[PDB]
């Protein structure tokens, strides 16, 4: 639906990333940096790899397979041979728990 | 960016950017075929800038894609397949892209696949003007093409003919084989000169006042940027050859008034006022196709105000300008740019040139290049932009 | 081992060492040519993983001896003096070498030198199996040849018979165009299609479950390491292409039922079942001679309990299955190889190719290659190792 | 000087400067072609130690001006003008050369140029003999064209004659074939062995201690630096050829017993005497071109006391010795020298050949001539030299 | 015989001054540090002028190719350069700097 | 059955020593810190003298091509060099070096 839950925001440490599987649709990939907390298509938009199985450098996601990268805040490339932005889902928590947008963000 | 050694473009401090360009200059129009050459619906491969490129004619308009697969990067040219009149499908697996904006439609083998609608094929501007098609070989908006021909190539009278080639050598060594006012020394025995009762010298030296002679234009208002080597009006017209003080060649002394002017406009455009007929222009282009070859691309312009007069033009053409001048005179051309290869192909022609007096229009082009072009193509635009965050 | 710009191998964390992986996979067994194609006393050249080697067959068993002479590197093949049954001698300064152990056991420039005895020519181990030559391109004693074949082709009844040529390409690139499902639409004219009456969709896309369609195999009793693509069986075959909603191109909706799954086995075999016939098989190699050639070493198999079913099976394979399908289907995979050169050429391709759902496949054979294969054979292998330990 | 690998180099401490001369030593007399072959008023082009060369017979004698004009680079030689007798003109911009010191002595298209009188085309001493042009590819004053001959080739009764052609081998590959004491064996079928009834061994068991197996000479009165191959001094011929005991091959029991002097001179020139028959002897050059060729400059001599002797030796170098001896017997020696190019062509052969007794010869070259050489040709030498402060 | 070129303060320390002689080639004055220097403006490997170059202590570096010579010895510092630079003595005296007339 | 070499102090750490034997094939003598080593003098990757080599360590490098042996086993250190050298064994008596007539 609208939000869908995700976990509790202390079962994610900072630095780290976390799949969300959606019935009917494609995946989300969930990151926290510091306490706060992004979420973005988990496909990197240059493939069919999973960013969720990237490595997180602050608020940059690397993907796996070509070295690619998107900042997780805004959702833009910022490493070639990226080039199309991820689409951005808010994220928000409610009484310590984490849940994401079912939609990403218009813009 | 990084074509050629740092250490030499070190260097050549007063235009390191134009040695740099050995590509050429990104964002800019440039002319590749007649529009005669391009029919309905029937693609045309060409390389640009270093680029692979398909260019296509649907319901009269011209498009331009990238003839790269974003898939396993072949060409999609090996084996067209326009399946429908809007695309082109990839021999391969068939994924489909639209030639009005590149977009990937389909993909005839997986037509559930989250590629469709989220990936596009590079597109480039093209645009046709007096019979010639131009591609704007950069990103974003298009500047108006007027910007990049040199003056009255548009001019609503004008009639412009022309031929083109491939000519193997660097786009630079052609641009200053064509801007270069002794060189024509080379010309002395074309068949131009006689039969068309030409005044030529053995070569234009400078006069008296330089300042004068070359006159660097960077304030025209359609934006154009280019040099004027003032011959006719201030420079010295060498008739006689000398070799301790003997005469042992002269140029030609024939009525016809030519090549009163010459200038060079980026991105390499030249043209010669007026030529090869006291009331005919020249306006040649030396097209980077990669760093080894260019197009020569030859047009000829004469004011014509009808139909019957521009059929009269075409049919003079034919017999006596193609024939004659863009052959009988630019054929010397042709071996003169192959000659200069090996010097310049290490790169290091740049460092140890002997320049001379006549040159120093060249320097002021190379100078206003390394200035006012738009960008410097990279192998990395042809390979694909690289950037580490 | 180093055959790739770091850069690119650091951007690559998946499968890193198939893309350095440009020479090949040393410490395998690769087939090169087929038996009848070298008689008694009759050394032949050839070159594989980059070095030059000859083979010889004596009393009917294969030696294989590197061609290159160890005193000043001469191919000895450039003049062949096999002046004893068991041996050969370079042409040059006549240094002898035993094809059995390559050890050098005469000089007949200087028979008291004091090398005699104490230098070896590299030797590598050859195998004749299905009427198949095949070496084994590595150092100490080798595996069992069953490791590096797909399953069955090696079965007491498979009666074995095929072509082997040189195709310019890397060997991946060849790997890459057999073990897709998605390039048969690449072969929908192919007349092997309608005159083999073939069931045969534009192209196999990805079905429900992503985990079922592929599986990886490393725990195969005889040590076998692949990947399987069961297209057939939780795959999606696709019969109508479609553009905008438009079916512009039908599969073939032939009677015979084949390619129920396929198969990619280190070091780079592949499996077709069934193929090119509902009761046949099809195993073909890609072999690397240099980083830009392979050998495209194709072979059917057919079950054979008599002669008089051999002889029919190999009458059949020269009047139809040779011509109509290795041939006939496979040639369009000659340049779809080809076309894929210039993109990866550079190694480029392997960081800007876009792929998509059915290539996850590849991609798990990458990872498979990566982890699984015995060695990355180096330019240094060609030459001489090197190394300050 | 750097032109290989340092890596290599620092491995190589015997002969470094010998490995690093890829292009020849520069600093040395060569010859290049006959006398004959330049007549009055025709230059001639060539390519010597990497540098494009063009010669000139003006009033008998020769002149020598690198074929690269000053301006634009362009060989003057793509079409030549010579204009007046002392003069050659680029047929560029005109820019004109006296022959007698490569001055800029005019410019056609600007008479009053300030260039003129002020830059100089490089020159090179150009020397005749023995029927021979010799080309002092060096700078400064050259030393007497003595030191760079082999013994007796300039004495007053030596007859010379001889032939010369491009070969596809680096310098250094042909002169190690010509000096190898054991390279005879690729001789043993050669129609001048039966055909004058030569004796010739297979090869040499070496015979004594390592420093009386050649002699090194450093200086001669006219300070020639060359080795003489002493093998055969307290050597053993080997006329039979065994492999395993068993006799497999013989040398040729002929009665003329020639060179039994065999010696390798710097800049790279062999002379073997006697040969091919007892009254005569071989001088041969093997030249740099560039890095991949050499002209292999051949020639016999014969000492003549008269007209009627030298008319008469002229009568059977033509019929007998250039047809059977001259391409008879060196025509091995040429795809002998092929056949090394490619374990050489990475520099790594300087590193991995195994070498044997006989080598001793090759060794004492290969440090003669890095110690004695007058200077390491350069790409740079090619270009132009490079120096920043 | 001098020619009186200007007042040493005309010149800041590490510049160039283009000095120009009707019918005869033009000469290039450089002051380096407190001390000035003469050549001739041309560089010698083309056209461009000396003048319009970048000085590197004693060493001009010519505009064009990247060439250069010690403006005290007038001889060649870098390559393309190989024909030595034209010198003329140079004299400051009450604050006034003097080039010779000819080159010596 | 052992041939005098030289005296142990005419030897300085690092260093090493040609011995030629009448009749026969040269061995190598080095000297690593306080203990001697010997091997056949020629190369096995061609026909080089060790002893004209240099020694870091107790890995003799040879001049000719850059291999390299370990003085103590005579096995290969470095490329090109792949056939181990034969060692002789070699003993101090009295402050004497003194090598065996024939390899270990
Ligand atoms: C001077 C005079 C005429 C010409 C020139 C320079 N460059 C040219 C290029 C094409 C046609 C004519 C000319
Ligand atoms: C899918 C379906 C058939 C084939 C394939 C992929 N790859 C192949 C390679 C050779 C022969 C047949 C095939
Ligand atoms: S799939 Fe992510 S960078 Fe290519
Ligand atoms: S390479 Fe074009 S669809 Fe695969
Ligand atoms: S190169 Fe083979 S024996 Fe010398
Ligand atoms: S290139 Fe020779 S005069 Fe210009
Ligand atoms: S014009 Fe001064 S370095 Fe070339
Ligand atoms: S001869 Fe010792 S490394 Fe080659
Ligand atoms: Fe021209
Ligand atoms: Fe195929
Ligand atoms: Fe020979």
């Amino acid at each position: 639906q609208i939000w869908l839950k995700v976990c509790a925001a202390s079962d994610m440490q900072p630095g780290t990333i976390r799949r969300v599987n959606r019935v009917g649709a494609a995946p989300l990939a969930v990151y926290r940096v510091g306490d706060q907390f992004y979420a973005t298509e988990d496909t990197c938009t240059h493939g069919i790899a999973s960013l969720s199985e990237g490595t997180l450098d602050g608020d940059v996601i690397e993907c796996p397979f070509h070295g690619g990268a998107f900042n997780v805040c805004t959702g833009m490339p910022a490493s070639s041979p990226c080039t199309v932005p991820l689409g951005v889902f808010e994220v928000e928590v409610k009484e310590g728990e984490v849940y994401v947008a079912g939609e990403k963000k218009l813009e | 960016m990084a074509n050629v050694d740092e250490a030499i473009l070190k260097r050549v401090k007063g235009w390191a950017p134009y040695v740099d360009a050995k590509l050429g200059f990104r964002n800019h129009w440039y002319p590749v075929m007649f529009s005669k050459e391009i029919n309905e619906g029937e693609p045309k491969t060409l390389k640009l800038l270093g680029e692979n490129l398909l260019v296509n004619r649907i319901d009269g308009k011209l498009y331009c894609l990238k003839d790269r697969c974003l898939h396993r990067g072949v060409q999609l040219s090996v084996k067209v397949e326009c399946k429908t009149k809007s695309t082109i499908t990839c021999w391969y697996h068939a994924w489909t892209y639209r030639w009005e904006d590149g977009v990937l439609c389909d993909i005839l083998t997986n037509p559930t696949s989250a590629q469709i609608g989220r990936q596009k094929l590079k597109t480039y501007p093209v645009q046709e003007a007096k019979g010639c098609v131009f591609i704007y070989l950069g990103d974003g908006d298009p500047p108006p093409l007027a910007r990049d021909t040199p003056p009255n190539f548009l001019d609503d009278d004008m009639e412009i003919l022309g031929k083109n080639q491939i000519i193997k050598s660097n786009w630079r060594l052609a641009v200053e084989n064509g801007f270069d006012p002794s060189h024509i020394y080379i010309h002395k025995d074309s068949i131009l000169v006689k039969d068309n009762d030409l005044a030529l010298p053995l070569g234009f030296a400078p006069g008296g006042d330089r300042k004068q002679q070359t006159r660097v234009v960077d304030d025209d208002v359609v934006g154009r940027k280019g040099v004027y080597d003032l011959i006719g009006e201030h420079g010295v017209p060498v008739f006689e050859g000398t070799i301790g003080g003997e005469v042992v060649r002269e140029g030609a002394y024939g009525e016809k008034i030519v090549a009163n002017d010459i200038s060079i406009w980026l991105p390499g455009v030249l043209k010669v006022n007026p030529f090869p007929n006291p009331d005919m222009m020249q306006f040649e282009w030396y097209v980077p196709i990669d760093e080894n070859t260019h197009y020569y691309f030859q047009t000829l312009g004469k004011p014509c105000a009808n139909d019957e007069e521009r059929k009269k033009y075409e049919q003079e053409f034919e017999s006596k300008w193609k024939p004659m001048a863009l052959e009988g005179f630019n054929n010397d051309d042709i071996w003169a740019r192959e000659a200069m290869v090996d010097f310049y192909a290490d790169d290091k022609g740049w460092v140890n040139e002997i320049l001379f007096e006549s040159d120093e229009a060249i320097v002021a082009w190379r100078k206003l290049a390394s200035e006012h072009n738009q960008g410097i193509q990279t192998q990395a635009h042809v390979s694909g932009l690289e950037h580490h965050h």
